[PDB]
DNA sequence: TGCATCCGTGAGTAAAG
DNA sequence: TATAATGGGAGCTGTCACGGATGCA
């Protein structure tokens, strides 16, 4: 494989003879693919966690759970999600929609939840009083293709309501290995806090995982058809 | 063909590791290091090579590397482990020799 | 069934050297 | 025993005729 380009099939996977394995590589037999030394290792980390939103009663469309992608609301007007707490702003933007968490000292004091078609008015480290608008929701809004939502839980107050959301959702971390360093973890293998993925001559260019998630090898030096 | 410089080193790696299993075998089996090694060399290369080794106390036939490649088979999970670690160590030391062969060829035209 | 073509093999005795 | 080193050089020639095995059409 010419340097940085990706592998357009994956590890242990039985091909056929003439489809192309990636954009210059073309297998000349059919069996099993294999990656050799595969240089960049993305771990998918897994997180679970309680995040919260409020939107009016009219807009909403009430569910007890949300799949990827599947509207969560409809809005006649841009509304404006408010802040009810003071704190400072942790922004935590995923690939679309974010997460914002106020911390008061320094312990979270909230944790909301932006889905796709809130566009986040706040700047990472900014402070922000109660009542204060946290984000534009404009016309429909919908769940990210990233991130789930388990449970729902939701509370009337006046014109409005508001979801406890029971997320779950994973973020990648990319990692680079070396000649000098092998992937011990096999392809989508479950890895905890503590376990190796990648050896080294020196126990200090090792890859440990730093929480739970699922491996996935890239960029590899080359592919073995057998 | 030549080796890559990735290649190279997971070909060494391999034979130190399998070195390495070789000897906790022997802890393990306290059998011999070296007529361990003969028989995971003995499986790796086949029947099509087997014969009296001078160092080793017994004769080399597949009677007796059967046994003992029996003794090997019946180890609990973790520490059959190091059998396979020997077995590829050895086949990535036949193809570290035979990818390298050239260097002797263009160092002994010299001589 | 017949030819061209190639490979191997042998090419004097005694003397001195 | 530790930079890295990764596929070779020399042919060498004025017969000759036969016999027998191989190769083509």
């Amino acid at each position: 494989l010419p340097p940085g380009v990706d592998a357009l099939v994956k590890d242990g996977e039985e091909v056929v003879k003439g489809q192309e394995l990636a954009p210059g590589v073309v297998s000349r037999l059919d069996g099993v693919a294999l990656y050799r030394f595969p240089r960049r290792v993305r771990v998918e980390y897994v997180k679970k966690e309680r995040a919260g939103l409020r939107l009016p009663l009219a807009a909403w469309v009430e569910k007890e759970a949300y799949k990827p992608g599947e509207i969560l609301a409809e809005l006649p007007e841009p509304y404006l999600f408010r802040a009810e707490e003071e704190g400072v702003v942790e922004l935590k933007e995923l690939e679309e929609g974010a997460f914002l968490v106020l911390r008061r000292e320094d312990e979270p004091v909230a944790t909301y939840f932006l889905p796709v078609g809130m566009t986040p008015l706040v700047v990472h480290g900014e402070i922000v009083e109660k009542g204060q608008p946290l984000a534009e929701a404009k016309g429909l809004l919908r769940m990210p293709r990233q991130v789930r939502a388990a449970q729902v839980e939701a509370e009337e107050e006046g014109e409005t309501v508001y979801l406890t959301l029971f997320l779950e959702w994973t973020e990648p971390k990319d990692y680079r290995v070396q000649p000098h360093m092998n992937v011990v973890v096999p392809e989508g293998a479950r890895v905890e806090a503590g376990d190796k993925i990648v050896a080294a001559i020196d126990p200090e260019e090792e890859v440990i995982a730093e929480a739970e998630g699922v491996v996935h090898l890239h960029e590899p030096a080359s592919i073995l058809v057998v | 063909p030549l080796l890559t410089l990735e290649e190279e080193v997971e070909l060494a790696r391999k034979v130190e590791e399998g070195m390495e299993a070789i000897k906790k075998l022997s802890e393990i089996t306290g059998l011999d290091p070296d007529l361990i090694r003969e028989v995971v060399r003995a499986k790796i290369l086949g029947s099509a090579r087997v014969r009296h080794i001078p160092g080793l106390k017994e004769t080399l036939d597949p009677k007796t590397v059967e046994e003992i490649d029996q003794k090997l088979k019946s180890l609990p999970k973790e520490h059959k482990r190091y059998l396979h670690i020997a077995r590829e160590g050895e086949a990535a030391r036949q193809h570290l020799i035979e990818a390298n062969l050239r260097l002797v060829v263009s160092i002994a035209k010299k001589y």
